[PDB]
RNA sequence: CGUAAGACUAACUUAAGCGAAAGCAUUUGCCAAAGAUGUUUUCAUUAAUCAAGAACGAAAGUUAGAGGUUCGAAGGCGAUCAGAUACCGCCCUAGUUCUAACCAUAAACGAUGCCAGCUAGCAAUUGGGUGUAGCUACUUUUAUGGCUCUCUCAGUCGCUUC
């Protein structure tokens, strides 16, 4: 016993997702919910959105070169027309992905779950590559394949004293810094010369809990 | 006769080799026995793009690039012409030529 | 509508001979933005037509 | 003075839909595809049908008011074809030009790690 | 068996006579042969409801 | 956005590798085995090849369970066509899946049996060894790692002509 009339645009109201106390800036953009009613709250048809941004885009580089860094926010609690929009992962576009696969190298991959002081349970996925070291004439350059699992090893346990590290305010300040990027290239060229690693996807499989005694502190 | 040193290609100290399968044709040849296409293109045909470059907010955002890879049928390359009916002495060059263009394909 | 076309190069007889000989089409206020239409008819050089869509490209030069 | 929306353009063969939503994609603005145009059943491929049907979107998100957008390219491949049809970007020069403010431009077909069995049988589409 | 025993039993030649798939609610002693039965024959499928 | 299920392990993927052959690709652990290299180790002809006989043997097919997504012979429809039990299009069944057995065939091909000696160039790479203060990552240079050319085994590829 609904039939809505003409333009159900005009019972939609708009919402602007924030951010954080993570690294910057707080608005990010705006959505739209229906109107409230007894049956329809607008409240809880809003914290299953899972918003999709870059990160160049949110660290203000007016010159986006780490814009090939997507993380989501997953729409959370609903306060002051604007939804606050806490963490949901740290995905990777797919240009970017799909551009450093070019053949005559070796991919090694990591995917390796840990989680933080709070029960964030989230799976990080190392990627890099082999890089041809330039006076060779090789067109390979490519690992040992028992060389591939000493850096493996290496891979997963620096990140796995990463995680478990005073949860994501710590955390995503590593990544927004890639600073396990920098300390997972210096450590592996004991084994191998390494090329581009790139932290490429983490899900966020687990959350522990709402509670925003815990969020105030994180948005405030 | 045998046309040819490889038959296929590259089976030697395999026996048998995986299939894939073509992208026209969808056929299942072997992943060595199939001409490959590893195709870059960009996403907007580079002669639209200052319509795209204009609406760049930022610095007139260098554009991203579409990735695949062509497996292909032999009867279905012949049939749109990525490989065609060599002489019997330009049978034997593989390598050669790249030595024709600036980037093909795209166009 | 009444869109202004001015040419730069005529071509080749493509559309199969309906001798639809494509060309480059500039424009009067910008230089760079210009781009191809696949016209048919005979075209010398200061060809200054009128054109109504400046959407279509037809992206099949030859 | 920026608000985003998404595109969502699905330019698939022998259709293309212009989809534009919100930013989590959970609301969905002007459903306007390809083939609710011209309907002969094999003009909807055509970069003509992805023209007017994609900045026949861009009015009616005027209508709520949002200047800039993202893309969304998709192919359709899963165990298909992998990359977009033929009114992929003419879908995307018709945006640009009809006063919009594009930037992001991301192709969003997703592909598998194997496909589970295509359709086809082996000597797949004989004649 | 005979008539008098079985709503089956009884022809000169011995068969059901009559569909053998009975109601739910069809009351005893009546309710014999396939008891609201929501498909017969063999399966020709896979339905394991997982 | 999800939850659930069964499959398949892309891209990296090569004129690479392993394996008796059929075959083999997500990590990680554990298990047993293998070539090769190295070796002023050990034994001392133990080796070569093979009727009969044994072990393994793609796919399909068969049994008996567990599964049952995708695909899909058979079947059922729609077109095309003079005809169409076909190609093309839709839901699909046996099958593909896993287990415990059977079967023993493939263009199971390199249409080329195995051990052995000889006979040539040229370039690449898989694996191991040994001189390059050749470079080179930094605990300080060194120890290593990466490559560099230079050798060296077993080769396998490639191309050129006896």
């Amino acid at each position: 016993g609904k039939k809505k009339v003409v333009d159900p645009f005009s019972r939609k109201d708009w919402y602007d997702v924030k951010a954080p106390n993570m690294f910057q800036t707080r608005q990010i953009g705006k959505t739209l919910v229906n109107r409230t009613q007894g049956q329809r709250i607008a409240s809880d048809y809003l914290k299953g959105r899972v918003f999709e941004v870059s990160l160049a885009d949110l660290q203000k580089d007016i010159d986006p070169e780490r814009s090939f860094r997507k993380f989501r926010l997953i729409a959370e609690d609903v306060q002051d027309r604007n939804v606050l929009c806490n963490f949901h992962g740290m995905d990777l576009t797919t240009d970017k992905y799909r551009s450093m696969v070019k053949k005559w190298q070796t991919l090694i991959e990591a995917i390796v779950e840990a989680k933080t002081v709070d029960g964030y349970l989230l799976r990080v996925f190392c990627i890099g590559f082999t890089a041809k070291d330039q006076q060779s004439q090789r067109k390979t350059c490519y690992a040992q394949q028992s060389q591939v699992r000493k850096i493996r090893a290496r891979m997963t346990d620096i990140i796995t004293n990463e995680v478990s590290g005073a949860d994501l305010k710590q955390l995503v300040n590593k990544l927004a810094l890639d600073s396990i990027a920098k300390d997972i290239e210096k450590s592996c060229q004991r084994i191998y010369p390494l090329h581009d690693v790139y932290i490429r996807k983490v899900k966020v499989l687990k959350k522990p809990r709402f509670d925003v005694s815990k969020l105030l502190e994180l948005h405030g | 006769t045998k046309k040819r040193r490889n038959g296929g290609r590259n089976k030697h100290n395999r026996g048998h080799v995986k299939p894939v399968r073509c992208t026209n044709c969808a056929r299942c040849v072997p992943k060595d026995k199939a001409i490959k296409k590893f195709v870059i293109r960009n996403i907007v045909e580079a002669a639209a793009v200052r319509d795209i470059t204009e609406a760049s907010i930022w610095d007139s955002y260098v554009l991203p690039k579409l990735y695949a890879k062509l497996h292909y049928c032999v009867s279905c390359a012949i049939h749109s012409k990525v490989v065609r009916n060599r002489s019997r002495e330009a049978r034997r060059i593989r390598t050669p030529p790249l030595r024709s263009f600036p980037k093909d394909m795209a166009r | 509508p009444v869109v202004w076309a001015r040419v730069m190069k005529v071509l080749g007889r493509t559309g199969s001979q309906g001798q639809c000989t494509q060309v480059k089409v500039e424009f009067l206020g910008e230089q760079n933005r210009q781009i191809i239409r696949n016209v048919k008819g005979p075209v010398r050089e200061g060809d200054i037509l009128t054109l109504l869509e400046s959407e279509r490209e037809a992206r099949r030069l030859r | 003075e920026i608000v985003f929306g998404v595109a969502h353009i699905y330019a698939s063969f022998n259709d293309t839909f212009v989809h534009v939503t919100d930013l989590s994609g959970r609301e969905t603005i002007a459903r306007v595809t390809g083939g609710m145009k011209v309907k002969a059943d094999r003009d909807e491929a055509s970069p003509y049908a992805a023209m007017l049907a994609a900045q026949d979107v861009a009015e009616k998100c005027k209508t709520l008011g949002i200047t800039a957008l993202h893309i969304k390219l998709r192919a359709t491949g899963g165990n298909k074809t992998k990359t977009p049809g033929p009114g992929a970007q003419s879908a995307l020069r018709a945006l640009a030009r009809s006063s919009m403010k594009i930037g992001r431009i991301e192709d969003v077909t997703p592909i598998p790690s194997d496909s589970t069995r295509r359709k086809g049988g082996r000597r797949g589409r004989r004649l | 068996m005979n008539p008098v025993e079985h709503p089956h039993g009884g022809g000169n030649h011995q068969h059901i006579g009559k569909a053998s798939t009975v109601k739910r609610g069809t009351s005893a002693g009546r309710k014999v042969g396939l008891i609201a039965a929501r498909r017969t024959g063999r399966i020709r499928g896979g339905k394991g409801d997982s």
